[PDB]
């Protein structure tokens, strides 16, 4: 709405999540530069109370930072004036069954902000506008049932009078879709579906009508066998983006269920689809799927980032997006065309290529999953070579800064039954290494590209996976946090390490800045978790525990502990 | 099955060599129970008819309650 | 043993919990002073990944640092050449009813050292003793029984070949006894009770000789009515002072249960005395009562400071002792005379004064506790005016600066049955400032104390009670945790504040201090907890529950949240 | 009750005026159970056997271990 944008244009405010509506996670502020970045130190400190993951990153609103915790959702408000006085906080009151639904830690990516609200959810499904300055709840409203398996973790999205929430839940079989809210009274506006008839899903007149080949019309029921589509996932848990002139919101739709493919023949779509919906009336004006009949669990929830490059010296809106599926995608935002689907790393075999012609990934089938059958060297993992982590962009050198994983697997999967409330996943996995790092045994990389070709510029190395994104400052300063336990700045340049802080605990969120009386502020939660950290944060040792990621993670015990805070920095 | 043969716009899909185009009735038919599958639905149903109530009270009452019924 | 000795005499080494063998909590290492202490900075951070109270302080032994949490007490071991990674690590498995049984939080005080060894307890009794370079178990012994309400808490203590260790519990009737053990073999040499037969109690021939008004023998028994004694607490979980020439190391005893008073009738000798036992044998040399008949919870488990000063102009060998009674008691450490026993505070009126002639406090009838009856601003209140905080002492101004509690109380007992493993409590309390804060809402005070005239020099007045402690280093500076989230240090010449940071969460330990290559560092353990954090850390609000102490720290919640790990600070 | 008059070296205390000299027998006679009493005792003979068992075994065989019986 009107005060969003009033923040959004005030210089040093942090109010979306993603850093803007085009969700490219930078920032002007520059008096922190490759300089004087050695000099960079904690300012203060701030412990949740809670341990698991801690995801997201605080918001700032005027002289105000609202922090959230894992589950159970608790929000705290603080004046920046005097960081040790907590002002209001709100501590919802959970049942603990909650978090027996929950595949992937009990995690929170974040706050939103609206009409001087903060937007907030709970794992258990709830999502609640507070006064920002107060905290009093103005409304509550149900979006997602645990006891059908559907909970709330992504961060919820405001553009103009709405609110977009999706529900969690495809490993139990949850069918996705964006719900709209109505931001100041929470009355339900519509709901897009990610599978079903076209009704449900809300195609526009004139869906595709710039790429027919990428499928039209009564696909959503079509490409699944007999009614498959009503436990065929698609949940969008990930990020969104919106570009004002066009009015359109972007986001991606999920793996479909189970992970078992022979379980479901067909394309499966909506499922993992690239969307781009009119914000007014959810209707969608193009649809691309990336992966069609997905095999891997590669969730294509990942972040949108728009932005407006010169393609072959000619100025286009675009949108990027880095898939679990190990392609990096740039494409027309106004039309869907696809202009860039390149690797991320040569180690991606599932596909040979992407054909830009036919739109669709030409498969190997000797990497392929199936029933009876083992499928081993698999890359990339489910974890993907790039999961729920806020990468960066830096408008002046026009580049990306990626936190990728470097994950492959063994994968086979076995039938099962469908159970509401059940999980629903259906396949046993194994998770190691990719091939391509310096000893064998590296699982991330910090890697810049140019959107407009897909290639890449630099690359760094990380033991562990680079789970939470990257941030970049107008300094020249690539900033993001390890799972091992790290702050680190980079030289945005070369990828040169120029500054590091060994926080409490691992990060799993992308860092933030702000500006407070005149200085500028890193802010980066810590508390380890997420996927990557199922096994220590529930102490499991089956290798083949935690979805296949204990055995691949089982170094992280001895390089940090659980944790759940922020932790500030600055000159 | 490499994914570019298409039926269809946008249906590309093909059984794998020695799977069966169609599941239902072979050894991996998933015989899923109708009564299950519609769960959602009917949680959704409920869920909206709560909220609508949630509403219409606080438009007509000044003050937002969440326990009512 | 020789291997602590080594250490002992190692600059920047630490080697003990409260800084040696006297216990004065100081250090020589002066390179941050008060003209560069502004320049502090935090070095690197690590979460235990746990919560509750985090009181004690990291050891470092050459250039290994050991690291403890709250329950279920776990062990880290880092080089400080690479704090980012766990060397060795402990993490027991414990029963969670055993934290059913605990009076004030799941709290671990520390480790100890000897032998190459790092001694560490376990809540549910065990005590241990692990390799110092790669953690494995030499032994492993039972000291107390949580199924009859015997927990461990207290920082182990090494002198010679001996492991000093008392059991918890005197709120459950747990009779108290000191524990002694090889450090090599982890046998049982001697126990020595707080209540009981001489024989049980250990007293050697020509005990309290020099003072027999003290009270000699049969007191054990005669000062109570039937077996009361059997389950009158006594209990030590407190801290150890040990003096190498005379081989005698002091300690005090706790408070006889249960708090009804009326239940109980005698001075209930020897709960609640300063203890000078010979190391070898265990025998008691000397024993002062500090509190007949307690009628207030004022465990007399305090920290013993020996120091070397001149008394009216001779040399002397001292022990100092701030008592939960408020009272700064002095004594001969070779004898047992009484130097000097002033209160703290003015506010402090359950005594009239401590005749040094009769050796007894005149008892003020109007601030009395007994059976039909509230008793009503009473101070100090249970949680005394000092409590389990380590203080620290500046040999060149002779000056120890004390962390005090600034609460008093309303009491009334009420009848209850003792049955082994219950709570045998039998009072209800409220409690609230004490009188004489700048605007009677503080809580908390560092005041400085001259130890031979128990004089205060000057006083900074806290809005918390000042439970950890405070650390002196020879740049003239008093550091100390705050339960509102800060590391603070002072100027030692009048309590001037030079500098803070806000750490993530409250903290309950004493900072330490130690040197790797040629840098000094502090280190402070955080996490809010213990018994003033027992209604933020179990969800309290009933200001009665918490054994009166929620109604006091209802605040508290407001500036803090719970937490778990250490922060190291730096130039 | 002062604590100022000791019938006995070590030995001062007074029942408080209006309060019985022995409590066996009056309103504030706890009548604690023999047994209970000696529980804590009980607990710490079997303690100490457990514990002599453990190092006894790793004298003589040069291993600790602490479960043995
Ligand atoms: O299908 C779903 O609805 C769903 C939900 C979530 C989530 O909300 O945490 C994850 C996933 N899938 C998933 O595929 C995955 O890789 C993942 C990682 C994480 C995380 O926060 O580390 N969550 C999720
Ligand atoms: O009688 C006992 O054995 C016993 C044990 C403990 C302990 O070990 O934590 C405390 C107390 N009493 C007690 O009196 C008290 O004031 C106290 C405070 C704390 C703390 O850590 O904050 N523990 C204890
Ligand atoms: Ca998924
Ligand atoms: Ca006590």
């Amino acid at each position: 709405d009107a005060d969003l944008d009033k923040q959004v244009n005030t210089a040093g405010a942090w109010p979306i999540a993603t850093g803007g509506y085009y969700s490219q996670h930078n920032s002007p502020l520059a008096q922190i530069n490759k300089s004087n970045v050695k000099n960079v130190k904690a300012a203060w400190s701030f412990s949740t109370g809670v341990l698991n993951g801690h995801e997201g990153a605080p918001l700032v609103i005027g002289d105000m930072m609202y922090v959230h915790s894992a589950f159970p959702n608790n929000t705290y408000a603080l004046n920046l004036n005097d960081p040790g006085k907590i002002v209001w906080q709100h501590k919802p009151k959970q049942d603990a069954s909650t978090k027996a639904v929950m595949c992937c830690d009990v995690v929170d990516r974040g706050l939103a902000y609206g009409a001087g609200q903060i937007v907030k959810k709970q794992a258990n499904g709830h999502l609640l506008a507070l006064d920002a300055k107060t905290g009093k709840i103005n409304w509550e409203v149900e979006v997602c049932d645990p006891k059908v398996g559907s909970t709330l973790t992504q961060a919820p999205f405001v553009a103009k009078d709405t609110v977009l929430m999706g529900c969690s839940g495809a490993e139990l079989g949850v069918r996705g879709a964006v719900n709209a809210f109505d931001l100041k009274t929470g009355e339900l506006k519509w709901r897009a579906f990610a599978t079903g008839s076209d009704d449900s899903v809300r195609l526009a007149k004139d869906f595709n009508s710039a790429n027919p080949h990428y499928g039209q019309f009564g696909l959503g029921t079509k490409t699944w066998e007999g009614d498959a589509w009503k436990i065929g996932g698609g949940t969008n848990w990930g990020w969104y983006a919106y570009d004002p002139k066009l009015n359109l919101f972007y986001y991606g739709s999920g793996n479909p269920a189970p992970w078992n493919e022979t379980m479901r023949p067909g394309d499966n779509k909506w499922t993992m689809t690239i969307w781009g919906r009119d914000l007014d009336t959810g209707m969608a004006k193009w649809g691309y799927q990336k992966t069609p009949h997905d095999e891997w669990d590669f969730a294509g929830v990942n972040q949108m980032v728009l932005t407006d490059q010169p393609v072959n010296g000619k100025m286009t809106p675009l949108l990027s997006h880095i898939d679990r599926n190990g392609i990096l995608y740039t494409l027309n935002r106004e039309n869907g065309n696809l202009i860039v689907a390149e690797k991320v790393d040569p180690a991606v075999n599932v596909f040979k290529k992407v054909d830009l012609k036919t739109g669709t990934p030409v498969r190997d089938p000797e990497f392929a999953t199936r029933m009876d059958h083992k499928g081993t060297n698999i890359c990339p993992s489910a974890m993907g070579f790039h999961n729920q982590g806020v990468d960066s962009y830096d408008p002046e050198s026009r580049t990306l800064y990626a936190g990728l994983n470097h994950i492959c697997m063994d994968w086979e999967p076995f039938m099962l039954p469908y159970r509401a409330g059940q999980f629903f996943v259906g396949a046993t996995l194994a998770m190691y290494p990719g091939p391509n790092g310096p000893t064998k045994k590296e699982m991330g990389q910090i890697r810049a590209f140019d959107l407009t070709t897909g290639k890449a510029k630099w690359t760094k190395w990380e033991k562990f996976a680079a789970w939470g994104g990257t941030l970049y400052t107008k300094g020249g300063l690539v900033w993001y946090a390890t799972l091992d336990g790290y702050l680190k700045a980079l030289d945005n340049k070369d990828g040169k390490e120029l500054w590091n802080f060994k926080m409490p605990s691992g990060g799993i969120g992308s860092p933030m800045t702000y500006s407070f009386k005149g200085k500028q502020y890193i802010g980066s939660m810590y508390g380890v978790g997420g996927w990557p950290g199922v096994g220590l944060v529930f102490d499991l040792t089956d290798p083949s525990a935690g979805l296949g990621a204990v055995g691949a993670f089982r170094e992280l015990q001895n390089h940090t502990q659980m944790g759940g805070g922020l932790m500030v920095f600055s000159l | 099955y490499d994914g570019q043969n298409c039926k269809e716009p946008g249906n590309c899909w093909e059984n794998k060599p020695g799977y069966p185009e169609k599941i239902a009735g072979s050894k991996y038919d998933p015989k899923h129970d109708p009564v299950e599958l519609n769960k959602q639905e009917e949680s959704i149903k409920a869920m909206d008819a709560r909220n609508a109530k949630r509403i219409a009270n606080a438009k007509s009452s000044g003050n937002f309650v969440f326990d009512v019924k």
